[PDB]
């Protein structure tokens, strides 16, 4: 079980962290980045996902 | 043709001043390989067998 | 009769290197089989004497080796002996193995000769693979996660197979030391392989170059090519040599002197150039499950030959049509090989493709198309009616 | 003393084939200076850079002062 | 070649001449590889350097 | 020992052959012939042809190849420079 | 790939130790030595040498004995358990600025200065890369170039943009040997000692090789000659047909 | 005779074999097993205890040890089989005797 501290991260940053030997990612994404995420039509994707059904707060993918 | 008549190999046998010629040069070659090689046999062997002995990182002197 | 007759040992010897009838007029493209063995040797020896001093943990094993590059007398000899060891027995293989295309070595009555010698040949990948996981650099824990979730594309149960490969959540410390354990079992299993390959070898003989019978003129294995296959063992040594002292990284990777590092993939990654060409094959199919089943299927193909070859007669010696279509088999070859080693870009990605297809195409259709033609040629030359 | 580099890059900025080299990228940093004072650089998708004409003069040079250095190095 | 009829006559080499022969060869050899592989390295060397020093 | 199946191999004296009869063969012991020096002013010109008849099925299949190599090569690193920055974006995705 | 990602390519220089026939040049190893430890160990691990590896090769015994001792290292727990700290010794190896990672990227805006011991032999380009990127540094970046807070450019560095801030400056060492401590006589000398930390058996290998090499060539040609006089009866042979009457 | 004398070199490799298994526990009596057997050999006269610091691959019974124990251990057992090989080799030209000590060719079954 993993704590990363959110206010440390930067804008525009990528920041990696280890959770059971796998690779966590966490990004902290821009209001643009985040337009172009959630303005992708579902016909363009092999595996058809909404951003909203992969993040929670729109401002942090993990 | 006549079984007797022993086909031409001028083109082959060496003009025999020098009887032991040939012999000589063949018996010279075979020499120096044997040479050669029982000392990169020898070499060889060495090279395996004293990887056993103490390494570099404990001959230390207390 | 002679001692090396009677005696139930020696007569084994005696039958296999002394007395064995060759045909007269095999070339020097026979003598590979033998310096494969040598290749089987050198690897086995090197490998033992430094096992001695390898320790398989993950978190001892990168500087194990970094203790016999350094620390171990004679040390660096053993490990770029081994290194470029096994780089040298894949270039002998493809040698021996393009020697058997272009001469129909594959051909009836040498079918369980050349089966048994496809087996050698992935048990062989099989093992160069594990061995280069045990060094444990960036390239071998990225190979080893790679190779090992190769088999999640088995529907249904296929992750767990790999799971289960792992000995737990990902590449750590129960797959490395699993690996070093097999890398050193199967190099035997390779050698009892190839005496199952000299057996069959012996009940019809070895082939020649003109593709007909060796029946009718033949001479003792004994002296002749013992001292034939020395020259080529010589020649082998002298050209080992030579990058074991004075260019022993050239046919390696870089990245395999950093440690591995589970959370970081080299920007960069070039597998083992004998690996190369299956690695384009598997990069040119947009799908995963697919991707895995054709790249297997290159190595597979092989097995197909002898009942593609529609010709009447045996080997390309006296077949125009069918030397050429060779060389572009060869070339192709090479080709894959150099896609491999670049991005996945776009005049590269294309071209990758149209070779895969060639590489197929050569077995499956030009082969039979072309023996048939050429069968016919033959004919219609000479009859007068 | 001053660098044994730096005294052969000089050297060679202010050869036919140098001048040649620092002007073409001199006409790109000019350009691009002037791209970015107008209104919008910030948003555009399409910003120059002059590291493409940067490299065209290090290679020149590179070849020039590699075969050279070490001559005059201890 | 006569040179050779002098000390084998008309026969080969044995081993035991050639394993005594092997012996000597490795000695000399690397001496003269040693001296060869220093001098052309003369100047490069630790030898060198430390007659350079002085402490 | 246990029977054996056939095969289209024998060994010395029942090698699977043709009965052979008129042919005759004659040979002259290598101490007798003249020492390695000869494969030369004899054997040089001679030499070679075995691959005067055979590179072009090697040298075509080759160039065929090569040229094929370099077109994609450099239309690549057209494709990566700025220059062809316009048709990359065509042809990419 | 575009030319910024892959990096420009570093040139070829003339390095004393470049052919068949050629050692390592330890006077230089021993001014490298020098600007490894008055410069680069700020930041940089040596994990892999130890200090007797030094002797006979850059310095002497006793110079190795003096350098060993002004670092100090856990020794074993007295006769009561509680721990003690000692002087080095040859055995030892070369201790680091860091005592662990995090403290390491503490102390360089997040970024992890990579242990030199390897480091030629862990990257292509070798000695002409490692020598290419520290003397590599441009006073300002090519025009367009937004180069991120923190950062430097460096055009053979893949990206362009390295955590690393040039180091080397005109006379910021004081060579031993009197020799002029310019920017690139430095890089060119701690370079070449970092090839020697990579690879420890340079010279000696070379030797090996030109021993090995010359009797391998001379037992192939030798092969050679043997298999053709075995040969001759086979080679020279000759046929004759006269059909057999019925 | 051929028949029993391979079978005496399978024994010897045998012995071998467990022994090195033994020394690979590291317990007490592996440590000491692999420091009696190995100074076995420096029995032998002039150069007998320079054999033994070979195999030990040091001052005494330590890392290089057991390591080289280890490699070993997983070796030998190849070579016994290759030797089974040959003992049944050396069995099959005039197959087995029988408790009566006289010739088994006038009754034999599959
Ligand atoms: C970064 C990439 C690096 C690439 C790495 C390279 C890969 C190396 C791995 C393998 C190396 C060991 C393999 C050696 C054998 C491979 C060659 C082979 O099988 O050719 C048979 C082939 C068949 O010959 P043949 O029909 O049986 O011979 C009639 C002889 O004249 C009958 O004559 P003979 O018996 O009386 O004497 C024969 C001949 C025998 O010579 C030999 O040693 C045997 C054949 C070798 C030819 C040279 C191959 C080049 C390898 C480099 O001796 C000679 O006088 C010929 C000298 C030829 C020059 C050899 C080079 C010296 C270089 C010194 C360094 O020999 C050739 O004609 C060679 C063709 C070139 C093929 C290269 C493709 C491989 C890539
Ligand atoms: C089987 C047929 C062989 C096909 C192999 C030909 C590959 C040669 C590729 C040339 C190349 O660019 O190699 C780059 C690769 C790697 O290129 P790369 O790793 O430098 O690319 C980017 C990485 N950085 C940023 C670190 C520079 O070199 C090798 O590992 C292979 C070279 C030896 C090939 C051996 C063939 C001998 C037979
Ligand atoms: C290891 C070798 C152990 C040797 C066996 C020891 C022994 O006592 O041999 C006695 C044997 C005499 O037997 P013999 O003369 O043939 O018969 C009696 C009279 N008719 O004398 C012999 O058998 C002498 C034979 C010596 C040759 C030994 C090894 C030759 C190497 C090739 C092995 C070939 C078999 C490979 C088997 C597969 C291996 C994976
Ligand atoms: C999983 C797939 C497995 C199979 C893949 C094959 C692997 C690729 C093979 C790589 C190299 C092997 C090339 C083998 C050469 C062909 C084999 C052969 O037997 O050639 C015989 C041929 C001429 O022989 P012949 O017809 O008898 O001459 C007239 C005498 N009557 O000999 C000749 O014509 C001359 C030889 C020409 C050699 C061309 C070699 C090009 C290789 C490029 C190397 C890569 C470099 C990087
Ligand atoms: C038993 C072993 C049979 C070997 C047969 C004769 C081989 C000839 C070897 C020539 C090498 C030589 O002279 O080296 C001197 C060379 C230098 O001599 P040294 O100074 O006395 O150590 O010795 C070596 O380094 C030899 C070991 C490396 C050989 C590299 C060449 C590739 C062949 C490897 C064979 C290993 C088989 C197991
Ligand atoms: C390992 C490969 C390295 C082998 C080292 C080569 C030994 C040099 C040969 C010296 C010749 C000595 C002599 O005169 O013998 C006369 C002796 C009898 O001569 P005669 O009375 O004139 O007929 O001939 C031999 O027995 C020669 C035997 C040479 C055995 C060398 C092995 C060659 C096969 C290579 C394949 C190996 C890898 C497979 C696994
Ligand atoms: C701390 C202030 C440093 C000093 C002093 C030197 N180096 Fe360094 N180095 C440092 C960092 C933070 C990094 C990371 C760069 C990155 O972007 O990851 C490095 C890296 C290197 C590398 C590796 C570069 C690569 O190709 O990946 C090399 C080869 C290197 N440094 C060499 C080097 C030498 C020889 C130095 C003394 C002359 C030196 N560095 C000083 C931080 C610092
Ligand atoms: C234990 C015996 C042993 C045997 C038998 C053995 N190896 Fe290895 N091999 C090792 C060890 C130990 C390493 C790790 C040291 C090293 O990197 O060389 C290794 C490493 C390797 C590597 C990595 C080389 C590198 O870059 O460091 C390859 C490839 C390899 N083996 C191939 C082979 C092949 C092919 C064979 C046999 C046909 C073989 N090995 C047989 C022990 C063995
Ligand atoms: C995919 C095929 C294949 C592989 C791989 C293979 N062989 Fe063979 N081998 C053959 C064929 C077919 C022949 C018959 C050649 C002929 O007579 O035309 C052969 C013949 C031989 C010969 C006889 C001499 C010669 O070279 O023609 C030897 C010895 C031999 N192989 C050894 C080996 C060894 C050792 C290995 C690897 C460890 C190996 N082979 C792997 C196909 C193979
Ligand atoms: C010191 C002697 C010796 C040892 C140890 C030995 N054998 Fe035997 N073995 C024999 C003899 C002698 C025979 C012949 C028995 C007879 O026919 O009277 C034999 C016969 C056999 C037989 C035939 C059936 C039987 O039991 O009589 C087999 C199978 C066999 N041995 C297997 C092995 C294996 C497997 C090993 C050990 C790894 C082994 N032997 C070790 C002496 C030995
Ligand atoms: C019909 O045509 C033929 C033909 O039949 C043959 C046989 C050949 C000749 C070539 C061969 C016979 C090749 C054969 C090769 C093998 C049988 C290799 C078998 C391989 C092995 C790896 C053996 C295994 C080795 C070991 C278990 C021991 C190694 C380890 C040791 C010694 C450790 C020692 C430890 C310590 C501490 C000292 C031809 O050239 C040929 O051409 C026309
Ligand atoms: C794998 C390790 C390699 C070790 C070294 C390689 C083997 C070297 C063997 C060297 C010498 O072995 C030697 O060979 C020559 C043949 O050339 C033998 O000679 C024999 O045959 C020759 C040739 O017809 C006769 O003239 C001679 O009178 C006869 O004794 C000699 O008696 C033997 O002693
Ligand atoms: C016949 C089996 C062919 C093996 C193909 C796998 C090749 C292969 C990859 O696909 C890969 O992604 C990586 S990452 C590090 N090494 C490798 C590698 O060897
Ligand atoms: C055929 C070899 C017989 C082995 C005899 C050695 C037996 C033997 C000892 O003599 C000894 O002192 C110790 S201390 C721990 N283990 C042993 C042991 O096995």
């Amino acid at each position: 079980k993993v704590e990363v501290n959110l206010a440390a991260i930067p804008l525009g940053k990528n920041v990696v962290v280890k959770w059971q030997g796998k690779p966590v990612f966490i990004r902290h994404r821009t209001p643009h980045e985040i337009q172009e995420a959630n303005s992708v039509d579902m016909s363009a994707l092999k595996d058809p996902q909404t951003d909203a059904d992969r993040v929670k707060d729109p401002q942090w993918l993990i | 043709k006549s079984t007797y008549r022993t086909p031409n190999f001028d083109d082959v046998l060496k003009e025999n001043n020098d009887a032991d010629k040939g012999r000589s040069y063949a018996y010279f070659m075979v020499g120096a390989m044997g040479l050669l090689s029982s000392a990169g046999a020898k070499s060889t062997v060495e090279t395996f067998i004293s990887s056993m002995t103490a390494t570099a990182d404990v001959l230390a002197m207390a | 009769m002679a001692f090396r007759k009677s005696n139930v040992y020696l007569s084994l010897v005696n039958s296999y290197i002394i007395d064995s009838p060759q045909p007269s007029s095999i070339n020097y493209w026979w003598n590979m089989g033998s310096l494969l063995g040598l290749c089987l040797v050198i690897q086995i020896v090197t490998g033992i004497f430094m096992a001695m001093h390898y320790s398989s943990n993950i978190e001892l094993a990168f500087s194990s080796v970094e203790h016999i590059m350094r620390d171990v007398h004679n040390g660096y000899i053993l490990r770029y002996l081994h290194a470029n060891g096994a780089s040298f027995f894949f270039m002998v293989m493809f040698m021996h193995m393009a020697k058997g295309l272009y001469y129909g070595s594959y051909r009836s009555p040498r079918v369980t000769l050349w089966n048994v010698g496809v087996i050698i040949f992935t048990l062989t990948i099989a093992t160069a693979f594990l061995g280069y996981c045990c060094v444990y650099g960036q390239m071998s824990h990225w190979g080893a996660t790679v190779i090992t979730n190769l088999f999640s594309a088995i529907p249904f149960v296929g992750n767990d197979i790999v799971s289960w490969l792992w000995g737990g959540f990902s590449v750590s410390n129960p797959t490395i030391q699993r690996f070093f354990a097999l890398h050193y079992l199967v190099p035997f299993i390779i050698a009892a392989m190839v005496i199952m390959h000299l057996m069959a070898l012996h009940i019809h003989g070895s082939s020649n170059p003109l593709g007909i019978t060796g029946n009718l003129d033949r001479i003792p294995m004994h002296s002749y090519f013992i001292f034939k296959d020395l020259v080529t063992v010589f020649l082998f040594m002298l050209i080992l040599a030579l990058f074991v002292f004075y260019s022993p990284n050239t046919l390696g990777h870089p990245d395999n002197y950093i440690p591995g590092n589970p959370l970081v993939t080299p920007a960069s990654i070039v597998p083992e150039w004998y690996l190369l060409p299956f690695y384009a094959i598997l990069r040119s199919i947009p799908d995963k499950l697919l991707g895995v089943i054709t790249m297997f299927a290159a190595i597979l193909v092989l097995l197909v030959l002898p009942f593609t070859d529609r010709s009447v007669v045996r080997g390309n010696t006296f077949k125009v049509l069918s030397k050429f279509f060779f060389f572009i088999f060869v070339f192709n070859f090479v080709l894959l090989g150099q896609i491999g080693a670049c991005h996945v870009e776009v005049p590269y990605v294309l071209m990758g493709q149209i070779a895969t297809f060639i590489y197929f195409a050569y077995f499956l259709i030009i082969v039979p198309v072309i023996s048939t033609i050429e069968n016919v040629l033959f004919y219609i030359g000479r009859v007068n009616k | 003393v001053t660098d044994q580099l730096e005294d052969l890059r000089e050297h060679f900025k202010n050869t036919e084939e140098g001048k040649a080299l620092v002007h073409h990228y001199e006409e790109c940093a000019e350009r691009v200076k002037i791209q970015q004072q107008q209104p919008g650089y910030a948003d555009l998708e399409h910003k120059e850079d002059c590291v493409e004409e940067f490299f065209h003069l290090q290679h020149y040079l590179d070849t020039a002062t590699a075969p050279r250095l070490f001559d005059k190095l201890k | 070649s006569s040179l050779y009829k002098t000390f084998f006559k008309r026969n080969a080499v044995f081993v035991g001449t050639i394993f005594a022969g092997a012996f000597v060869f490795q000695t000399v050899f690397d001496t003269a590889i040693t001296s060869w592989y220093e001098n052309h390295n003369k100047g490069k060397l630790w030898k060198d350097v430390k007659a350079r020093i002085a402490a | 020992g246990p029977p054996s199946g056939k095969t289209y191999m024998g060994w010395w004296g029942h090698m699977g052959g043709p009965k052979q009869k008129g042919i005759t063969s004659y040979a002259v012991s290598p101490y007798a012939q003249k020492p390695l020096q000869g494969i030369f002013h004899n054997a040089v010109f001679n030499s070679f042809r075995r691959f005067k008849s055979q590179f072009l099925y090697v040298l075509i299949p080759a160039g065929i190849y090569w040229y094929w190599w370099k077109n994609g090569n450099e239309y690549n690193e057209f494709l990566y420079s700025k220059a062809g920055r316009e048709e990359l974006e065509r042809v990419n995705v | 790939m575009t030319a910024a990602e892959h990096g420009l390519h570093a040139p070829a220089y003339a390095w004393s130790h470049n052919g068949p026939f050629e050692t390592f040049d330890h006077a230089s190893i021993r001014r490298g030595y020098q600007v490894y430890r008055e410069v680069c160990a700020a930041c940089h691990s040596l994990d892999r040498v130890a200090w007797r590896t030094l002797v006979g090769v850059s310095h002497t015994n006793e110079e190795v004995r003096n350098m060993a001792e002004e670092f100090e290292y856990d020794d074993e727990p007295d006769e009561q358990g509680n721990p003690k700290k000692r002087p080095g010794k040859l055995s030892d190896y070369i201790p680091g600025p860091y005592p662990n990672e995090q403290a390491a990227r503490a102390a360089n805006q997040g970024a992890l200065p990579p242990d030199l011991s390897l480091i030629v032999k862990a990257r292509h380009g070798g000695c002409d890369y490692i020598f290419s990127l520290l003397t590599g540094y441009p006073d300002e970046p090519p025009a367009g170039v937004a180069l991120p807070p923190g950062s430097n450019y460096n055009p053979y560095f893949p990206g362009g943009s390295i955590a690393m801030a040039r180091v080397l400056f005109d006379d910021m060492v004081e060579y031993e040997d009197g020799t002029p401590a310019t920017t690139s006589q430095m890089a060119k000398d701690v370079t070449t000692f970092l090839n020697w930390c990579a690879e420890p058996e340079h010279d000696e290998r070379k030797r090996l090789g030109l021993k090995t090499v010359i009797i391998l060539s001379s037992l192939y040609l030798l092969s050679i000659w043997v298999k053709k006089f075995k040969w001759a009866g086979i080679k020279t042979r000759k046929f004759v047909f006269n059909p057999p009457k019925p």
